[PDB]
């Protein structure tokens, strides 16, 4: 309702919605794939649900339109919940995931205009070796 | 009946044809101006009645003139003005500045039909 008048709005749900969009005809994209957090990438129902790296591209397929430039937030928000499991297998693909998604950022921009920066809200008591 | 070009602050053109003082065109129905000197209305030809704080002639006096309960005017320009049209109720008024800004409850004027 509180976009301009003559704009296109979606609303997604599911991972065929989201990859059917044309990036040149989506102005607002709103896209909620689970009622609460979504499934762990070692979980993910390849059929309904996208990757982290699939709704970063079509995110920035999106925003790329805007001649004055985009902020564009990414959070791999389920390596906490893999720690605070205790699930290290879990934590530790959600990184790899993120990763992924990084890579991907970088061949849809270019390091002469964007200034892309990786980093975490904090770490957790997770220890290797021996 | 005042003849073209009167000052508004003026006089009407003859006298009263009841008691043969002239009067203002200006005239309140109630209020302060209301002023009789003995039994007799004032004749107004002494004072000065094209002066700022002149109180001009009413039929009832009081402390403050009255508001009025007829209708008043709405002059609209811009986008949707021709929405406030008609005889309609006070109300109806933020109701159009509302729609037309795309504000308040209705956003129809902002939907993708059309
Ligand atoms: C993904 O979402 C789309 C749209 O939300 C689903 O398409 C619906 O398909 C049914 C038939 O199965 C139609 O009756 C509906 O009208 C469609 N929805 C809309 C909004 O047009 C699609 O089935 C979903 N796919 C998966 C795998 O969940
Ligand atoms: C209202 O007052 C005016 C002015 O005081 C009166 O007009 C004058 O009347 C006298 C005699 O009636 C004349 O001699 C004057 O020449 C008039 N003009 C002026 C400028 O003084 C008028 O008659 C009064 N009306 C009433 C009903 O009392
Ligand atoms: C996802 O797809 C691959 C196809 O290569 C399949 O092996 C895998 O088991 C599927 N898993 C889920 C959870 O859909
Ligand atoms: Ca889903
Ligand atoms: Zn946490």
């Amino acid at each position: 309702s509180f976009k301009p008048r003559y704009k296109h709005s979606h609303f997604i749900w599911n991972r065929t919605e989201l990859l059917t969009l044309d990036p040149h005809n989506v102005d607002y994209l709103l896209g909620l794939f689970e009622p609460g957090d979504m499934q762990y990438e070692l979980n993910r129902n390849n059929v309904t649900d996208p990757s982290l790296s699939e709704m970063v591209v079509v995110a920035i397929q999106i925003l790329r339109k805007n001649p004055k430039g985009f902020f564009l937030l990414v959070e791999g928000g389920r390596i906490d919940h893999g720690h605070h499991e205790g699930k290290a297998k879990q934590a530790l693909h959600e990184a790899v995931e993120m990763d992924r998604a990084i890579g991907q950022a970088g061949s849809l921009t270019s390091s002469e205009d964007t200034l892309t920066v990786v980093t975490a809200d904090h770490s957790h008591v997770f220890t290797f070796g021996g | 009946y005042t003849p073209r070009g009167n000052s508004i602050f003026g006089l009407a053109p003859m006298l009263s044809d009841t008691d043969k003082k002239p009067f203002t065109a200006i005239l309140y129905g109630n209020g302060p101006g209301y002023k009789v000197v003995g039994g007799e209305r004032e004749n107004v030809s002494m004072v000065d009645y094209a002066h700022n704080n002149y109180q001009a002639q009413s039929a009832v006096p009081l402390r403050h003139e009255t508001h009025g309960g007829e209708d008043v005017a709405v002059f609209s320009k811009g986008p949707m003005a021709h929405l406030l049209h008609g005889v309609h109720e006070q109300n109806y008024v933020p109701h159009v500045m509302a729609y037309a800004a795309c504000i308040g409850a209705n956003l129809g004027h902002c939907a993708p039909a059309a």
